[PDB]
């Protein structure tokens, strides 16, 4: 099994490439979007970003899906960092739930868009 | 449009066009021929020159070996490849082990009559040696300045990777080059898999059998030629493809894309060879040739290659039916 | 893009020249300034400080300028 | 079932016999014997032949290399291995010191008239060389091109662990290689210890004595045969292995074991050669011959191999007695 | 004050002037001039010498070689450099691939008749080679023994700083010297960027047209002497420039200079040469001499150099008004 090092700024991440074949509509999931990232002098993806969101970044893709924020990342950074990495809007909104926001205690489509009569 | 152009992303620098000397050198032609062959190609620029250990048992290695040494041509003008793997009918005489590569490159570079060569290949895979031991090898014989550089052949993406991620791993050299087939009948793999190769490792494509040894020409049109490479002794193989199901479906379609050689006002196999090169991810196409005939016609593929617009490219993969999706 | 190694006590990190050339009047943003802390033998920037913190330090300067603690 | 192996996992194929050269080369054996034995072995396919400086004070080496050099075999076909540690009567020509396995192998190399062999062993361990010193001269002497290879040779688990460990430490190369004694009265570490080393790290084992001198022929069963081992100058230490409580208490069950040889119509050293063999944790067997007649008996143990069931291999178990729990 | 010092913090000593061989040797001079010319350095204490294949195409270095076996002087009292870019009109013969650093530096050591020079350079960047390949190939010959040390020519920051963090990444040798010009006229680069290079990574200046061709030697006010640089066959490039805005700018500016010289009781050459070696970054200026009047005086600046106090410095600043803000 091909293994894939990923270095968050100095911070050196190692995972198996089916780990992350496992999502690939997203960022490293996807050859061709990561492609940009990679480093052949070193044999590893730079990305010049924040280290500690990584660690959890990773874990979703081993875990299978689970996307947990770490206690020690404030919401804002963190959820910029799930954006970056193309973890797509579904994943996002699990965990928007999960974390503690709630938008939607609705019928999906009463409330926002109504009324037929124009009038 | 460019002559020269960089092997893959090292500094090595190559005519888009080689020659190589399967079936041809020390077999099917003379020395006479060969030599007449080499300068051929020498005097119209061509610096990028192909050949084995295997071909007719070390004696193609023997005639280019000969020819170079008889014209004096400085060995700094020339890139002189080899490829090695099969050198021999005892057990250690094959493969990708140490004890081959070094033995087997030593051997090569006594029959070239050289000091080095500029870039030694893996010839094929050898799922018995381990990578390490095989880059170590490579890593080996440039240290000892037997070769410059090394590259792989047929191998896959992955082989390529490993072999890449090894070198690294152990900061050894990785490999500068794929030498890979292809031809209007075979694009898969030097269209889809190695420029991705390309742009993340830089690993640069040389090209074997243009005219899928010689099919493209048209020649077999009507059948097997007299002293045609299918009618010689031991190429049963090709005879068998070329009059195959299959093999019969290509020659269909060489019909429909003569018409477009002659609108072109070129031979088939001039657009056949400009039609390697007309993606920067080819580095050069190794040619071969039985005459000189058939060599000063082939370097004439240059000319063809700013007639190939995007139409009559898109016109070509219509008739073949074969573009691979991506 | 030139990349640059800064070592806090053994924990390397790792950054774009151009990251840091974003506040050039900070120490890590300054070439005279950090120019001190330069190992030549290993490519890197050392220094024998507080390991916990950089972190943020060095997201300042990728963030465009948040410093939190 | 296959007459070749890769040497542990590297890339090197050996013959799973290999003809010795300890006792019998330029000592007990004429060169004239020697030049057939190794002929014999030669043409039947084997392709290894171990060495060492120590053997007949170097002169095992002297007609080693005559030999080759009289053959004229081609370099490639064979795979030549000496091993390094007893050199001479002064105190710096002993050991696993930089300076030992430089002067040594060089000794050899030039005795052998080689210009390199194929693997080259440390004898025995060293107490006195840091692992350190000694992986950097194996390394060293690989890349000087006097080795293909390097191994061991009655190193412990935890010594080839750390070697390989130091290699992986410093970026130099581990050994391919331990050179263990097999034979059914001396099983515990080809047998528990080694096949881990080869899964984990792919060390091979290369056994040596698998007739246990000679003793596994039985021909000690009335006691010391005039011009057998046991009765040369220098090996009373074996004449008492061999009348000894313990040496008695073998050859008894030698008599149980030669049962079983005449049910599978072969002798009784085929089956224990054989069964060396029946595992493919062990790369090669070393054979000694003193004759022409051992030999080409002994090179029948291969067609015993397929006859060795599970159950002829229990019923064995039973009568030695001394399967080690793994 | 010092006469001999490190090249950069390498431990190479070079006395801070050397001579060169551009336009000269091999060229403009004859062999018998050559002689004299380097038997005067040699004996003054001058231990420098460089020279380039690109040079009268190979000649200057037949020429230097030539006087070094004459006198033979020890090797081990000379500092040979030759710089390595331009040698030869094929396509393969040019740059710092691997191919053309070992073909050309080999090339180079042949015509020298010498085993290895002290330092060689990358004559200019190559922009088709990667820095890898470029690093891996110097550090290659010194393992050779075909060079002691590797240095840049015209190289930016950027690029030194790649090659030195390449060189750190791989484990490989980084460079100790660049090879940049400097002149009254020509200041930018060796005042501002290389003393931040010398700080941080050790990286040396050996400067080169410390009198601008002969501009600053002041021999052109009234036009083109006969034989001088600028009237030579092929010295057109600089022709234009002596007589052009920029150029007689200059020359106007050489007057005033001249003013300052005779205070000083020197000739403006020896200003201009102790001009360069004012301050500690420069290791080295390269001398070049068409005559024995020309170097005895042009080593005369050493002799300026005490006399350079800051006052006479910014004096000299004021008048070229080119003084580049750091
Ligand atoms: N890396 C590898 O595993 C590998 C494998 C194969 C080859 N190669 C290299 O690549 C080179 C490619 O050679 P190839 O044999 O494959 O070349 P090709 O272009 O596929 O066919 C060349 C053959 O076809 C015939 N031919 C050539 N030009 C012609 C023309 N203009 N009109 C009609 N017929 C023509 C020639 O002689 P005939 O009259 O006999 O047909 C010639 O022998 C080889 O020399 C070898 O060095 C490498
Ligand atoms: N790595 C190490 O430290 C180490 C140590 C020892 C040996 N080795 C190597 O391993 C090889 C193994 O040789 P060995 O001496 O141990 O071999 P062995 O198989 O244990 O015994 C061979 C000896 O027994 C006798 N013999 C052989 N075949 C026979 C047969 N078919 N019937 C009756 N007697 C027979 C022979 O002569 P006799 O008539 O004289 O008995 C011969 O000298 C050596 O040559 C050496 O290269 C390595
Ligand atoms: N690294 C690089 O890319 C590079 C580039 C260029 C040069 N270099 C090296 O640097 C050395 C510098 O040489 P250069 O030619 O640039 O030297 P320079 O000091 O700029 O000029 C020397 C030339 O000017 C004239 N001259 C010298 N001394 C004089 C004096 N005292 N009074 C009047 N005229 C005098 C001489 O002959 P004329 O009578 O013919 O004028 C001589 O040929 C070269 O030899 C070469 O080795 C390196």
């Amino acid at each position: 099994c091909e293994r894939v090092v990923i270095n968050i700024s100095g911070l050196r991440f190692e995972t198996q490439l089916k780990t992350l074949a496992q999502f690939p509509e997203t960022l490293l999931g996807d050859p061709k979007k990561r492609m940009r990232y990679f480093d052949p002098l070193r044999n590893e993806y730079f990305f010049d970003r924040n280290r500690p969101s990584f660690d959890a970044i990773l874990y979703y893709y081993q875990s299978g899906g689970r996307l947990r924020r770490p206690v020690n990342v404030p919401l804002d950074i963190f959820s910029e960092e799930i954006r970056f990495y193309e973890l797509g809007e579904e994943a996002m909104e699990m965990f928007r739930e999960d974390e503690g926001y709630i938008k939607e205690e609705e019928r999906p489509l009463p409330e926002n868009e109504f009324q037929r009569q124009v009038w | 449009l460019q002559f020269y152009r960089n092997l893959g992303k090292s500094g090595l620098r190559v005519s888009c066009l080689g020659l190589g000397t399967w079936v041809t050198f020390g077999g099917q032609i003379t020395d006479e021929m060969a030599e007449h062959l080499m300068t051929l190609a020498y005097d119209n620029g061509i610096n990028l020159f192909d050949t084995a250990e295997v071909y007719a048992a070390g004696k193609a290695e023997v005639v280019l070996g000969n020819i170079i040494k008889k014209k004096g041509w400085r060995r700094s003008s020339l890139v002189i490849t080899t490829k090695i793997f099969w050198g021999g009918k005892a057990e250690t005489e094959r493969g990708l082990s140490r004890k081959h590569i070094i033995e087997g490159l030593k051997a090569s570079l006594e029959r070239l009559q050289l000091e080095y060569v500029d870039v030694v290949f893996a010839n094929r895979p050898d799922p018995n040696t381990p990578m390490e031991e095989t880059v170590r090898a490579m890593t080996h014989v440039i240290n000892q300045g037997m070769a410059m550089y090394w590259g792989t052949s047929r191998w896959s993406s992955m082989e390529i990777m490993e072999a890449y991620s090894v070198a690294r791993q152990f900061n050894l050299i990785p490999p500068i080059c794929e030498q890979a087939e292809y031809h209007m009948f075979q694009r898969e793999k030097v269209e889809v898999q190695l420029p991705e190769l390309f742009h993340k490792i830089g690993v640069g494509a040389m090209t074997w059998s243009p005219l899928a040894c010689g099919i493209v020409s048209g020649k077999y049109d009507s059948g097997i030629p007299p002293y045609s490479r299918a009618s010689l002794k031991g190429y049963q193989w090709l005879k068998d493809k070329i009059l195959s199901e299959e093999g019969r479906r290509q020659q269909a379609k060489l019909k429909e894309l003569q018409a477009i050689a002659e609108r072109l006002g070129c031979t088939l196999p001039q657009l056949a060879i400009a039609w390697c090169l007309r993606n920067e991810g080819v580095s050069s196409v190794l040619l071969g040739a039985s005459n000189a005939e058939q060599l000063m016609e082939n370097i004439g593929a240059i000319q063809v290659l700013p007639k190939l617009s995007s139409s009559i490219v898109h016109e070509i993969d219509s008739i073949l039916g074969n573009k691979p999706y991506s």
